């Protein structure tokens, strides 16, 4: 997968 | 006349040293609590306790967000801790419970390889070890929220949609007696 | 008199709140020897200083048993510690060193299996390592010591007949620079 | 006449026991520090920051060493720690950045065995991995030294020219943001 | 090499 940054 | 005055100042001056010693005293429980939860084979457990009281203020958004305590990848590895939201964010406000993974500052940032670029797998405990939640991520090696921290934490970055609200709301065995627990596992692959 | 009076009562509540920050710093003393004794492998290693001031106050009634550190089974393992009574207990009352084995009530104890069935040796080294005394013991599932945890600690068990005082009120290698020291295994099997 | 003395009587006894804290704290501090940087491996990692100022003191004599906290080869080994000479000592004075290994008194000395005959292995890291000083020595069995400690520390050994100091003084990539690190590996081989 | 002798700090 991959991460995402917190918004 | 004077003697009366000769007084009043000491025990302000007492007064003003016993002050100033109990934030002394309170930076040093810090440090100790800190010390007191950090690991370094980078697998961390994080109780959250008072659940419901800190989901309600989650909800209230009072409180949205929480950090844990630090722990490492080796005895001088990267600095990294956790950021929940109880009561979800971006994708995920108050639908899910959004999960983070944190780089922080660390002592020896300057003989670590840059960007982080470690597997990181999250887990939400079942307390009956039936089927715990997990879900697990790469770093983006183009993000900045793992490049060498500059500040004292990066931009958080991790899972939005780690677990529905839903799942827990009701008749669950994630929370029990008032507390869920969050499990952290950094592979430690090429370190 | 009103200066007098303020001045009285300024130091009153202020000599309080010394009492308190006197408190707070032995509650924060006791926890950084605990941290600093404590292990997460299931091996410890109790060091009794002062033996003989020790062994004194046990004969005399004044202190008959004293508690270890504590100590886990892995970083969020089992919570446990050691009681020793230095003139006996039960069945060994006067003429033995009875130690004990205790289970506490952990952090984690909600992910842990229960009752707590781990094999658990005990020793008493010998400084010049040539002969350990040593006895271990498997847990009776069915008592209350082994189960989950209601207080701070549950109910002591081990051995009353560990060792006979004699074997240390006389020229012995136990006995060295006036300390002791009591070794605990615990068997990791199945965890 | 008694009204003066009574709260003159308190000031005193107040400022004492407000003393007799400071004191105990001072002390609970360097403490929880040392416990910060240990390690119970036998691998130890110093930090020197502000090398430029405490470069300096070094060779305007005013500070000559410095010792780095204290490191154990295990849980319950021998316990060890650093000193440095950021202007050289001995055949080493002014010319080269001089660094010696330190056995000193430990909790469980009576249960190991002596004289410490362990190689150790010292490292001046570079901060760009490319080319780290290394040296190395085997402890004289017959140096007082190693041999079990009877004051606090023995007297120190090691490498009077460990490094070259001109080979910080210039362009290099040891010093990096005012800060060099120091590493130390003690063979663990029949322990 | 084989074992370079520590020398005593002085």
């Amino acid at each position: 997968p991959f991460s995402k940054e917190e918004c | 006349q004077d003697k009366i005055e000769a007084l009043s100042s000491k025990v302000q001056q007492l007064e003003r040293s016993i002050g100033l010693k109990d934030l002394a005293m309170a930076d040093l429980e810090q440090k100790v609590l800190e010390m007191e939860a950090s690991t370094y084979d980078g697998v961390f457990i994080w109780k959250i306790s008072d659940f419901a009281r800190k989901r309600q203020e989650a909800v209230a958004g009072r409180i949205p967000a929480i950090f844990s305590p630090a722990f490492y990848t080796s005895r001088y590895g990267y600095k990294m801790c956790l950021r929940i939201y109880l009561n979800g964010d971006g994708t995920g406000r108050g639908t899910h419970l959004s999960l983070f993974f944190v780089v922080m500052k660390g002592p020896n940032d300057a003989l670590l390889r840059w960007p982080f670029n470690q597997k990181v797998t999250l887990m939400l405990l079942d307390q009956n070890n039936r089927e715990h939640v997990i879900d697990a991520f790469r770093p983006d090696v183009t993000s900045s929220s793992f490049q060498r921290p500059v500040n004292d934490m990066n931009i958080a970055s991790g899972c939005p949609l780690f677990c529905p609200v839903s799942k827990m709301e009701a008749k669950n065995s994630y929370v029990r007696d008032d507390a869920i627990f969050i499990k952290a596992i950094v592979d430690l692959t090429g370190l």
